[PDB]
């Protein structure tokens, strides 16, 4: 009943990488790769922007004078901003900028745990010399897909009319693929490998992720072990 | 008989749910049945679901 | 009698009248769901005869 | 990021050979992720004397 272990984890781009698992017995390459693809693509830690209170904006359907992106579209752009924290479960970033030109993700106020993996990510443009936009961007951390609709049940006096909610996008993973090639260790009958080619927005490192995946995996088998 | 009228404008944002009608330009209708997770989606060798 | 748009509505809590201004009309931009009062209105019916 | 665990597991015996076990609280997609990973190893790698 020989057990596996990890092996060379080859980073290619800041986005994706090919992790590999060398010691797989007969057919176990498939039994893992699909079971691992499942937990990789679905349940993972992520931090996505949630509550956004902007300068003069009452609701997501208006237009702020001096910016060519409709407020709705700017919220949507935020849903695609990738960031990462370390010790905070919610951090509120203060973004300020003015002047004609693109306002990217590097113009925000840096925090101890803030790492912007895509400083070039476009939030919106600015069409006039003096026009200023201040925004409180409340980013929290969680799991899965929480749409903006299911968030307005707690409510409990979210009276801040300017606090526009967006949909929780929480997930690092984009595309996960596994390929099992026959791995020949110098002495054994026939053994297999596991090539897991995954794809990410850069907010989680491969070894950390694939570990926590198997963690939850074995954690559900707990009850199963007895009855 | 009407002294005053107040008209309120609500903007609802609906996405998609089972029961909506969908069709291509070719006359093939359909009504979304289940919303399936990306995990259960048939995928190709590259790993991209459908 | 004439009908009033006034914000004084018999039998409603503070949570109900929150989203309305002094005049009885919901603020612009306030997100609402089922049951929320968009415009307060009250009509005379006298001598209830309980 | 706490992770929901199962509960209740009524084991209905069907004589002495086989049975139908059941697990109620499995989150999204985990029914397949477990059921399939267990089907695989049950049919293939198990101790036996044949």
């Amino acid at each position: 009943f020989l057990k596996p272990r990890l092996v060379d984890i080859e980073q290619v781009s800041s986005t994706h990488a090919k992790v590999t698992l060398e010691p797989l017995e007969r057919g176990f390459g498939h039994t893992l790769g699909n079971a691992l693809r499942r937990i990789l693509l679905s349940s993972m830690p992520g931090c996505a922007v949630t509550e956004v209170e902007i300068d003069g904006v009452l609701h997501e359907y208006s237009t702020k004078e001096g910016v060519q992106e409709d407020i709705l579209e700017i919220l949507l752009n935020l849903k695609g901003l990738a960031v990462r924290v370390q010790g905070k479960d919610e951090v509120i970033l203060t973004l300020n900028k003015s002047g004609i030109g693109p306002v990217t993700a590097a113009d925000i106020t840096h925090d101890g745990d803030v790492e912007i993996v895509k400083p070039q990510h476009v939030i919106c443009h600015l069409t006039d010399e003096n026009a200023s936009i201040s925004m409180r961007i409340k980013v929290q951390r969680g799991r899965g897909y929480v749409p903006a609709s299911t968030r307005i049940h707690s409510e409990e006096d979210e009276r801040p009319i300017g606090r526009l909610l967006v949909d929780a996008c929480y997930s690092p993973v984009e595309r996960i693929a596994y390929n099992v090639e026959a791995a020949r260790v110098e002495q054994r009958t026939d053994l297999d490998k596991l090539v897991i080619e995954m794809e990410t927005n850069g907010t989680i490192d491969p070894e950390e992720a694939i570990r926590r995946a198997a963690t939850i995996l074995a954690e559900q088998l707990e009850a199963f072990v007895d009855l | 008989g009407v002294l005053k009228i107040v008209k309120v404008y609500l903007a609802v944002k609906r996405r998609i749910q089972p029961g909506d009608k969908m069709a291509g330009r070719h006359g093939n209708k359909g009504v979304i049945s289940k919303i399936n997770p990306i995990e259960d989606m048939p995928y190709d060798e590259n790993g991209t679901p459908v | 009698g004439p009908e009033e748009i006034t914000a004084d509505i018999p039998n409603v809590g503070e949570a109900a009248l929150s989203k309305l201004d002094e005049s009885g009309i919901v603020y612009i931009g306030a997100e609402v769901t089922g049951g929320d009062i968009l415009v307060g209105k009250v009509t005379p019916k006298g001598e209830t005869q309980l | 990021t706490e992770f929901l665990k199962p509960r209740l597991v009524d084991i209905e015996q069907v004589s002495s050979t086989h049975a139908k076990v059941t697990l109620e609280p499995l989150e999204r997609g985990f029914g397949h992720t477990l059921g399939n990973a267990l089907r695989r190893i049950l049919l293939s790698s198990m101790p036996g004397c044949a």
